[PDB]
């Protein structure tokens, strides 16, 4: 879910996922005015990672952000294709730094291996200026993590508060109960004075 | 009422002149800064900062001053460095002077270069344009790492879309204006964000704080009266039911 969350940014992460662009105006006309929310366009992009998972391990990768979730099917391709989750060689282990160096010198395929990759709890983005000394340089930053994409509960305190007023609402209903019994009570000795008064 | 008190304290912080620009970044960024400038042994390219003094904002683009502050400062946190070697020290310089934010790390040595070959062409002026810029090596890191040589500021939601759909020579990204509170960010054609203007001004502003601060009062003022909107609608509500 942190490596989801820090490929694919929150706004993407929050956005609707739209078919097409056309459906996108069409139901953003009614919803956007209403509620300001980021949409996503199903884009058709590769949906499957570029070069073969053992390729990417060679380096000490596991695999890819497409085979790190799950979900919805028009989820998940527009994730694979705008996004494109299965281009990330995403692992949970560190790389050797000898072929982290590797992968900051371009490849003798012509560019680098890959310009976004996940290793252990960080991640490494390797561009190239346009101008200039053109240096290909890497970018190393330490990845958090989050409870996105997890149906679990973490706002505990507000499951704790709305049952403690569960209980207190219960026990007011309970002695709201015992004060109309005590008024029915007080309503049947009325009427048996009365009983024996009329008689 | 607590989102206006909130807005009173920013109002107060920033009035007061502690939200120095040194400090607008983070708080101890001037520490990082000057433990980098001690510590750039390994940085072939100097980690120099503060850059916000070098790219500052520049007048006439007030309507997405903050816009564009919140864009270059997000942005702005990457400094210049060689190699990965500086990244370490850069790390280490973090966990030494303990700055609150961390700083990303850009492992490019500093170099000056001609961006035309990328110009933005529009009738907008380009952020290089819309910013002031002293240090030409930070100046063209800038341009290279943000692209903002390939951006037009469009100041219109659909005019923006309008706009990319035309395409003209280098353009990606608008910054239109909705509002003081939030603007628009338009790319791909129709591809559009409302997103809130930043309200801590990482960014420099070449502008007194006093803006911000009178941005803030009247913050304050339209909150005070959504509150005593809100509070006539149900004391309305409340009158008619009891």
């Amino acid at each position: 879910a942190a490596y989801l969350a820090q490929c694919v940014d929150y706004n993407t992460s929050k956005a609707l996922t739209v078919v097409d662009s056309d459906s996108y105006k069409l139901f953003a006309n009614p919803i956007l005015d209403k509620f300001k929310v980021n949409l996503r366009e199903l884009s058709s992009a590769d949906t499957t990672p570029p070069v073969p998972a053992e390729t990417v391990r060679d380096l000490g990768f596991e695999g890819y952000l497409s085979d790190f979730i799950t979900g919805d099917k028009r989820v998940m391709k527009m994730l694979c294709q705008t996004s494109k989750i299965h281009t990330i060689p995403v692992s949970r282990r560190e790389l050797t730094p000898a072929q982290i160096k590797k992968l900051i010198t371009p490849r003798p395929n012509g560019k680098i291996l890959f310009k976004r990759i996940i290793h252990g709890n960080r991640l490494v983005d390797i561009k190239q200026s346009a101008y200039g000394s053109k240096q290909v340089f890497p970018t190393d930053v330490s990845i958090k993590q989050t409870n996105f994409y997890q149906g679990s509960i973490m706002s505990n305190e507000q499951k704790i508060r709305i049952e403690n007023e569960i209980i207190n609402l219960k026990n007011e209903y309970n002695d709201r109960k015992s004060t109309l019994d005590a008024l029915s009570n007080q309503k049947s000795g009325y009427r048996h004075e009365l009983s024996e008064l009329a008689s | 009422s607590r989102s206006i008190q909130n807005k009173k304290v920013e109002l107060q912080n920033i009035a007061k002149g502690n939200d120095t620009f040194l400090m607008n970044f983070d708080r101890n960024m001037d520490r990082l800064l000057r433990t980098i400038e001690q510590r750039k042994n390994e940085f072939e390219t100097p980690a120099i900062g503060p850059l916000g003094s070098l790219v500052t904002i520049r007048k006439g683009f007030e309507k997405w001053t903050r816009s564009i502050q919140r864009a270059i400062s997000s942005s702005l946190n990457a400094f210049v460095v060689s190699n990965p070697k500086d990244n370490r020290l850069f790390r280490d310089i973090m966990r030494s002077c303990g700055i609150r934010s961390n700083i990303p790390i850009v492992t490019y040595c500093l170099s000056q270069f001609d961006y035309s070959k990328g110009r933005a062409h529009g009738n907008y002026p380009t952020i290089v344009d819309a910013l002031e810029f002293s240090k030409p090596e930070i100046e063209c890191l800038f341009v290279d790492l943000s692209r903002i040589e390939r951006i037009v500021l469009i100041e219109d939601k659909n005019e923006a879309r309008n706009f990319l759909q035309r395409n003209p020579v280098n353009v990606n990204m608008a910054l239109s204006l909705r509002d003081r509170r939030s603007g628009f960010q338009l790319s791909g054609g129709y591809r559009l964000d409302t997103v809130t203007y930043q309200d801590k001004i990482r960014l420099k502003v070449n502008s007194s704080s006093d803006n911000g601060t009178q941005y803030l009062k009247d913050l304050i003022e339209q909150e005070t009266k959504e509150l005593q909107n809100i509070r006539d609608r149900y004391e309305e509500k409340l009158s008619e039911v009891r």
